[PDB]
DNA sequence: CTGCTTATCGGTAG
DNA sequence: CTACCGATAAGCAGACGATCCTCTCGAT
RNA sequence: AUCGAGAGGAUG
């Protein structure tokens, strides 16, 4: 994200939330966990849809 | 082409910051590849800041 | 390598034997030109590739905010100011080296402490 | 501000890692086959080769660069004219013999039209295309021996957003020429009669 | 418990500063290559774990 | 009166924004391991880079008109924040005043 | 492994870079043309004893273009090989149409010189070119030379 | 002392005055 | 993302 | 030294793409 | 009544 410098390749710059979901995530973060569970959807959306296809 | 965009950048950028040249249009220097598109289509998302 | 152009005509030049004397000929297919040879190198693959590694760099990189500045020191100048990279080699199996260039004295520089560097 | 007319190009480049020969060749709209590289020079308006290296290579160092490009060259020196230049972008059908020097007027507004619309369309402007198809040439190679990555195609400022202006716009264009030529259909009815 | 919570942040503070030393290896090219992986490969993976295992 | 500018995505690519204009560059303390700070507030990744041309707005504001309509967003998994989003659009109140 | 053997790990080795697939090609630095005309008097400088070594007539031409190799000294002491190995393998596909020589391994610059030989007396039409038929090789060279193990067999793991 | 910075709150007006200005549809009725 | 479609490599009779 | 009549590659595109429910809206 | 389009609900 264009807050990074380029060429960086620890933990908060690739996807890494340190703090727990008590204490809070920050922006970053954030957006990150928001990149990830976006797959969940994606799958359960239509993947689903081969695996009806096997079953039939 | 142009020859030296260390101030022709600079006084792309002090136009728009004016509203001279709408503060619409998008402006990338490329250092590293040493380019200048600008762009004006219709269809640019934009934010602030 | 290096491959040549004619005069006259200006297209490509396709070596050629010289039977008698044994030496090198370079000339077109479009009129009669022919050089003579440079070095004996005609062709060149390469599979490994230390080019394309350092490119792009100007005199104008050194206000480029995308881009890390750190601690280094200049092998020649010793001013602390300096940005870097990894290579732009976007080959997959490349090193993960970074490459200093020196503001103060746009002089070019390495983090690898084997292996050796000509630039 | 000239309608939708979009007209497709590719720059295609033949052999995977290691083949043979590495052969450069190019959609052009219109015509039936992929057409060398160095012909479409040519056909343009830049006859020499090592010239024609000079709209597509930037750096008469970056050998690698130049030696990726020879087999292209070796391609088309069975064409090195202005004229039959266009000879070649001739094969659509066949004019059968009628048309020799109007294949040619055909090929010539091809790449005023069709070859990159914008840019320009006009009429005396090659420099302008070739230096392009030069540069659309520089980046195809500029990747291959792996020195810039693949582009990428989720990037979001290289799409666009077709909002409702733009949309009425592809509406209405159509639909007013569509009245457009309702009027012709009723004129050539009239005188005809008067009318009025 | 506070004590304990200071002990899992100071525990992804070195399970962090880890990563940052096997980074600064592999930029001064001492990170040796697993045979069969590509050298961004063997670390890519060394970093994964080293997050993962900070984790649990 | 140059303050703000309108950036594109594509711009996006040669600028260094900051998030927190106060917290991003006052001065050194340091603050990463020094006595002392707040057990119970979030660690925030921190500013290392000092070269920057832009600064963010306010981050809250990469979300949407229902994604807003969240308290906390950013103490839930994500699927959590993204799954009210389609509810608050099937939830029931006053539409309109007419 | 075979149960006459179990622990140990040096021999699991043997079987593993004796399994892996390795092509020329992942061993070359730079594969180069030369005009090199006097076979004896070498005109590159960084071969000046190679080339001042192989021992003929004990026993006992030509050929015009050369064809050079350079090898890593890297990707030489993980996948196990002499210089010599590959050289026969080389030779070894061809037959006796085409020279060979390389260096020793304690040796600074590893390399590989060849040259097209060699045919005459019982001919028949169009003698030229030769050029196109050089370059066929070192691209057969690459790609169609094995020198150790079978094919479809990437990289292979020591796995406990 | 209009000199200073922003701050912490002060991010927040500058938003309003956005939302002052375009509105919601701004895009849809640009 | 299979089974059928359509063009070259070449080991034997003519 | 030639067609010969055979097999194998280099691919022709291919019919397919979860389940059951609820609304609203425009056209023959 | 019919054909065609869209929004949502459960597996999410
Ligand atoms: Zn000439
Ligand atoms: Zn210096």
């Amino acid at each position: 994200l264009p807050h990074f410098s380029k060429d960086d390749y620890s933990p908060e710059s690739k996807g890494f939330v340190e703090n727990s979901y008590l204490r809070g995530l920050t922006p970053q973060e954030f957006f990150f966990h928001a990149m990830g569970g976006r797959e969940g959807l994606i799958d359960t959306a239509v993947k689903t849809a081969e695996t009806g296809y096997i079953q039939r | 082409v142009h020859r030296n965009p260390a101030r022709l950048m600079e006084t792309l950028r002090t136009l728009r910051r004016k509203g001279d040249i709408n503060p619409e249009v998008s402006m990338i220097r490329d250092i590293r590849e040493k380019e200048l598109k600008i762009f004006t289509d219709a269809g640019r998302v934009y934010r602030p800041l | 390598t290096t491959f040549r152009f004619c005069r006259d005509c200006n297209n490509m030049l396709y070596p050629r034997e010289d039977k008698e004397n044994n030496r090198l000929l370079f000339e077109c297919r479009t009129c009669s030109y022919v050089e003579e040879a440079g070095s004996p190198l005609v062709y060149r693959h390469e599979l490994i590739t230390n080019i394309g590694e350092t490119a792009g760099v100007v005199q104008d990189i050194g206000s480029d905010p995308t881009l890390p500045r750190s601690d280094r020191e200049c092998p020649k100048c010793h001013s602390r100011e300096n940005v870097f990279f990894q290579s732009q080699q976007r080959r997959k199996d490349t090193s993960m080296v970074l490459f200093f260039v020196c503001l103060s004295c746009s002089h070019i520089f390495t983090s690898d402490q084997k292996n050796k560097r000509t630039q | 501000k000239g309608s939708r007319f979009i007209s497709t190009l590719q720059v295609k480049l033949y052999g995977r890692e290691g083949s043979s020969a590495r052969t450069i060749k190019a959609t052009l709209p219109y015509i039936k086959q992929d057409i060398p590289i160095v012909i479409i020079f040519r056909a343009l308006g830049i006859i020499p080769d090592g010239e024609i290296l000079e709209h597509i290579c930037y750096d008469v160092n970056d050998w690698q660069m130049l030696e990726m490009l020879k087999p292209c060259v070796e391609d088309g020196f069975v064409i090195q004219d202005r004229e039959t230049a266009l000879d070649f972008i001739g094969r659509r059908g066949t004019a059968l013999g009628i048309k020799k020097e109007k294949r040619i007027q055909y090929a010539k507004d091809i790449l005023q039209k069709e070859f990159l619309p914008h840019i320009t369309q006009l009429e005396g402007f090659e420099s302008r295309k070739a230096f392009f198809l030069g540069y659309m040439i520089n980046r195809l190679l500029l990747c291959a021996l792996d020195r810039k990555d693949q582009d990428d195609r989720d990037h979001f400022g290289k799409k666009r957003l077709d909002l409702a202006g733009p949309l009425l716009a592809q509406l209405f264009k159509t639909l007013f020429k569509k009245l457009t030529k309702d009027i012709f259909r009723y004129m050539q009815r009239t005188v005809e009669e008067a009318h009025d | 418990d506070g004590p304990t919570m200071r002990e899992i942040t100071e525990t992804i503070a070195e399970a962090k500063k880890k990563v940052l030393d096997v980074t600064k290896e592999a930029q001064a090219n001492l990170l040796t290559a697993k045979h069969g992986m590509t050298l961004r490969e063997s670390f890519e993976d060394n970093v994964v774990r080293f997050l993962n295992e900070a984790r649990d | 009166e140059g303050l703000v500018e309108y950036i594109d995505a594509e711009e996006e690519e040669s600028i260094l924004i900051a998030m927190q204009p106060e917290d991003l560059e006052p001065a050194e303390a340091n603050e990463e391991n020094d006595l002392d700070v707040d057990p119970a507030k979030r660690i925030r990744v921190s500013h290392h880079a000092t070269t920057f041309t832009h600064c963010e707005i306010h981050p809250s504001m990469i979300l949407g008109v229902a994604a807003s309509i969240i308290p906390f967003p950013d103490h839930n998994q994500s699927p959590r924040n993204t799954y009210q989003s389609a509810m608050g659009k099937q939830a029931m109140g006053v539409f309109l005043t007419n | 492994l075979e149960p006459g053997h179990a622990a140990d790990q040096e021999q699991a080795k043997l079987i593993r870079s004796a399994i892996e697939h390795t092509t020329l090609k992942s061993v070359t630095i730079a594969s180069e043309i030369y005009y090199d005309p006097d076979p004896r008097s070498t005109v590159i400088p960084e071969d000046e004893e190679i080339i001042q070594l192989h021992f003929s007539l004990l026993d006992e031409q030509q050929s015009p273009w050369l064809l050079r190799l350079e090898l890593d000294r890297a990707a030489m002491n993980d996948k196990d090989l002499t210089m010599g190995q590959v050289g026969e393998r080389i030779k070894q596909t061809f037959k006796n149409d085409l020279f060979v020589i390389w260096s020793e391994d304690n040796d600074e610059k590893l390399i590989i010189r060849c040259r097209v030989v060699r045919p005459k007396s019982l001919d028949a039409e169009t003698e030229a070119e030769e050029d196109h038929m050089l370059k066929k090789i070192e691209n057969t060279m690459l790609e169609n030379i094995t020198l150790r193990g079978v094919e479809n067999i990437e990289r292979v793991v020591m796995m406990k | 002392d209009e000199s200073a910075p922003i701050t912490a709150e002060d991010s927040w007006a500058v938003i309003s005055a956005f939302f002052r200005e375009k509105g919601l549809v701004s895009q849809q009725l640009d």
